[PDB]
């Protein structure tokens, strides 16, 4: 079953804006958008922060849709579980909306490959905020533990945690 | 894929992680079709923010592979603030904008100089998926 595309769009815009609030970046930064889907989050990066960005997604159909949006960022067909294919210290920050739980679909190896290479691809002190939909607490702890081993500090923000409908989880990390 | 992206994208192959030749990729001058996109507005704050990170030798290499050798051999340097820019600074920043942001590869291919793996770009989008 499904949600209206306008409704998914509104929710994703809100989560992207919240992620950006959590990131607290300077304008005109260089940002990696991980699991960018059709580029809705990239649109907001451009407009809200005047940021320049690269978007990564595993899905050809999402990226094709991204092409139709007149985006200013670069879309790339790639698999976050194989690592972040950028040189050391490339990005100011990274953002990810509704995507990283896919890493859990060997998962523990892919999770470490993701966090180790992301740590490397961020400038020193670079930040990463990811909204994600965990299946359970163990999943949350596994992700947090992997980030920790990779060298990230920080923690977790849960908005509207009393709400079973509206509860959202944000990983908030610094390198 | 913007020229700027060529200055950060490296080989995705894990065995190449610690190889000096995983970056920059080697772009095929005979395959890469370039596009100028004037729609992306001049952003001098971004350029000032990015310049220290830019790998000039890698800019020179990729640009030469794409048929541009009309670049200064030394990385342009700038004051630390927008207000301190001169007209000459501004002109170079503008040239940097055109080069880095407004120039992209619409269709083409490039390979790792370490492992030889060849990556393809279609409709501006590089395919970075790694086969079995
Ligand atoms: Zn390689």
């Amino acid at each position: 079953k499904y949600t209206g595309s306008t409704r998914v769009q509104h929710i994703q815009a809100k989560m992207t804006l919240r992620a950006l609030e959590l990131l607290n970046l300077q304008p005109c930064s260089f940002i990696l958008d991980i699991g960018c889907g059709s580029g809705l989050s990239g649109e907001i990066l451009t407009q809200e922060g005047d940021h320049v960005w690269c978007g990564l997604d595993i899905s050809p159909s999402m990226l094709a849709t991204g092409l139709s949006r007149e985006l200013e960022g670069d879309l790339m067909l790639q698999d976050m579980g194989t690592g972040i294919p950028f040189r050391a210290g490339s990005f100011d920050a990274a953002i990810s909306i509704s995507a990283i739980q896919w890493l859990c679909n060997d998962p523990k190896q892919r999770l470490m490959r993701f966090f180790n290479t992301l740590y490397a691809a961020l400038k020193k002190g670079g930040k990463f905020v990811a909204q994600f939909y965990p299946k359970n607490d163990d999943q949350v702890d596994d992700i947090l533990q992997s980030a920790k081993v990779a060298g990230f500090s920080g923690g977790l923000v849960v908005d509207d945690p009393e709400s079973k409908k509206n509860k959202k989880y944000y990983l908030v990390l610094s390198s | 894929m913007k020229f700027l992206t060529t200055n950060f994208l490296k080989c995705s192959v894990k065995a190449c992680d610690t190889s000096n030749d995983n970056f920059p990729l080697q772009y095929d001058g005979s395959k890469c079709q370039l596009v100028q996109d004037e729609s992306i507005e001049f952003n001098p704050e971004f350029l000032l923010n990015i310049v220290d990170r830019v790998d000039w030798p890698a800019v020179l290499t990729v640009a030469a592979e794409l048929g541009n050798n009309a670049l200064p051999p030394t990385k342009p340097s700038f004051p630390s603030s927008i207000q301190e820019l001169t007209d000459d600074d501004m002109a170079i920043l503008n040239d940097l904008h055109t080069l880095l942001l407004q120039t992209s590869i619409a269709e083409g291919e490039m390979k790792c100089r370490n492992c030889g793996h060849i990556y393809y770009i279609k409709n501006g989008i590089p395919n970075l998926l790694l086969p079995p």
